[PDB]
Parts: C-alpha cells; structure tokens; sequence
C-alpha cells in the first residue's frame, strides 16, 4: 500500500 | 542540555513561531476552565 | 482516528511513523522528543501473546509526514534505529501497565518546518492540566473505523488525522471496563450523553496525546495511545500511558547514554 521508499533506507 | 538540546520544544514553526493559530486549538484552551 | 479531521500541515511536527521495512507497513505512531529520541508504546514493539517482538533492524522511523502512503520527497526524513529501550516493568501479561518505550536514532534528525520536538511535562504542568474535562489532542494515521472487527465507511486515511478529546474522571474510567486500571494510565473520550464522538483506533497506538499549556503556549505530551476496547464505542474510553508518572525512567535512560 505504501509508496516505494529509497533503497538506501533498507 | 538545555532540555535534550531543546528548549525550543512544543513551539511549532508554522504556528506558534508566526503567531498563527490552528483550526481547533481554541477548543482545547476553552476547556481549561476557559481562563478569563 | 475515528471521527477526526485532517490535520493541517505542520500542525503536529513531532508525529512520527513507525514503519516496518518488509513487508512495508505502518506499525504504530510515535513522537519526537529531541533530535535523537523517539517515544512510543512498548506494545508496538513487544507483545508476546501475538508473537510480536521487533528489534532495531526491523524498523524505520519516518519523520515530517502528512500523507500516510506517499514517500514525501523533500519533506520527510527516514531514520534508522540504534537502540530500543522498553520499560523493564512493562506489563504485557496483564493490563499493559507501563506501556512505554524509547528509541535512539542512529543519527540526529534536523529540524524544519515539519519536524520539531514536543515537550515532556513537569510536575506543575501535569498537575494543572491533567484534570477531568480538559481536552487534549490525539493524532495518527490509523483506522478510521473499527478494526478489531475490520471496517468499512472509509477504512484508512490519506493524510494525518486529528481529534480533541476530554480527560475523564478516574471512576468512570474504571467502571467502563473489566481490566485493572493503574495510576500509570488515564482515560479520555466523550461520554454517551455529550453528543460529540471520537477516538483513536488501530494503527494509532504509540502516538501522542498532547495538550497546550495556557501559561507558556507550548505543547506538552501528556499521554501515549495505549489501549481501548473497540474504537469509539459508546460507554468505552481510550486509555493512555501517563507520561509524567514515568518521566524518571525516561530521564534515567536518556541520561545513562547520555553521550
Ligand atoms: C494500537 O494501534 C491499537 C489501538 C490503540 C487505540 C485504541 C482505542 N483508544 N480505542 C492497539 C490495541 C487496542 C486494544 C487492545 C486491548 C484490548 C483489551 C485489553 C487489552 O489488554 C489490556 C488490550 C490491544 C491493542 C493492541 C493494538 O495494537
């Protein structure tokens, strides 16, 4: 449901 | 140190710091035995 | 939030989203109390009956938000956790007494128009403001309608919602429920007669109950959204962790490291 966040946050 | 830094706490950049009120904060303040 | 409305922008710049990072979901609300410390409910992280047990690497904190589901590209800040602290006497076996937890962020957030900490109360702010009949304010991105009984009528909000609720007398609180109520809790909400409605609901746990002081115009966090039976059910009330009664542990842990 959430928009995709930047992969430096994972 | 001051608080945990702040010190600045609880004053919102877009409201208290510009002397602007939000839409419902009057309801809160009026329940505090109104005040005067 | 049930029967609330949309927050204004920058209305609650201490609101935090607790977000898990696979599957991507909102867990809970939370609040920013300094540049490095977030306050939430312990049950957001740790609840053995339901095999819930999050650690730091399971979670992201998101700060500065308004939209529930958008990545708010030049506005929100996402942060990682370095340490979770739960109250050592949180009572998940019985009644969620001492429902509190501190999170240390890996590195400090910068403040902005959208990101700004709330104050914690002192003795005289607590004494004066925590009185039955006085209204506080609750915010969050939780359900709009009852979900431990999953609902329609709209479901989930697009934007941060707000509701203002009265504190209720301790006897009416204790007489509304079969759960044993402690001094570390208070309840809030409108009575069946009073005409007005409103409540927190699922997805809202962990977030702030705040009041504004009439003496110095600052916002103080008086409670954490903790528990309640249903959402907005008549003759039921929301329960909140009493932030002032647990402030020594808060200080204790942010003084011990404390760096
Ligand atoms: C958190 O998101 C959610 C709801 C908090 C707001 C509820 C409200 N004010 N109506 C959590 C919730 C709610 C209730 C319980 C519960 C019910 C009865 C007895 C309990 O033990 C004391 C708990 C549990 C929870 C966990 C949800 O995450």
């Amino acid at each position: 449901d959430f928009e995709e966040i930047p992969e430096e946050y994972l | 140190t001051f608080g945990s830094g702040e010190a600045d706490c609880g004053l919102r950049p877009l409201f208290e710091k510009k002397s602007l009120e939000d839409k419902t904060e009057r309801e809160l303040l009026e329940s505090y035995i109104d005040g005067r | 939030i049930v029967e609330g409305s949309d927050a204004e922008i920058g209305m609650s710049p201490w609101q935090v989203m607790l977000f898990r990072k696979s599957p991507q979901e909102l867990l809970c609300g939370a609040s920013l109390i300094s540049d490095r410390w977030v306050l939430t409910a312990a049950h957001c992280l740790l609840y053995p009956p339901w095999d819930k047990n999050f650690t730091e690497n399971d979670l992201l904190v998101r700060i500065g938000k308004h939209s529930r589901t958008r990545y708010e590209r030049n506005i929100e800040k996402i942060s990682m956790l370095e340490k979770i602290y739960i109250h050592p006497r949180y009572n998940w076996r019985e009644n969620l007494d001492r429902d509190i937890a501190l999170m240390k962020l890996k590195k400090p957030v910068a403040f902005s128009d959208y990101i700004h900490p709330v104050c914690l109360p002192d003795r005289e702010t607590a004494a004066s403001l925590l009185q039955a009949g006085y209204k506080g304010r609750v915010t969050g991105w939780g359900n709009l309608k009852e979900t431990w009984t999953a609902n329609v009528g709209k479901g989930q909000p697009s934007v941060l919602q707000v509701v203002n609720l009265p504190i209720v007398e301790r006897p009416v609180c204790k007489d509304s429920t079969r759960i044993r109520i402690t001094d570390n809790m208070f309840c809030a909400g409108y009575k069946p007669d009073e005409g007005k409605r409103g409540d927190a609901c699922e997805g809202d746990s962990g977030g702030p109950f705040v009041m504004k002081s009439p003496f110095n115009n600052r916002w103080y966090q008086m409670g954490i959204v903790s528990w309640g039976e249903g959402c907005d059910r008549d003759g039921k009330y929301g329960f909140y962790t009493h932030v002032f009664r647990l402030k020594k542990w808060i200080q204790k842990v942010i003084d011990q490291f404390g760096e």
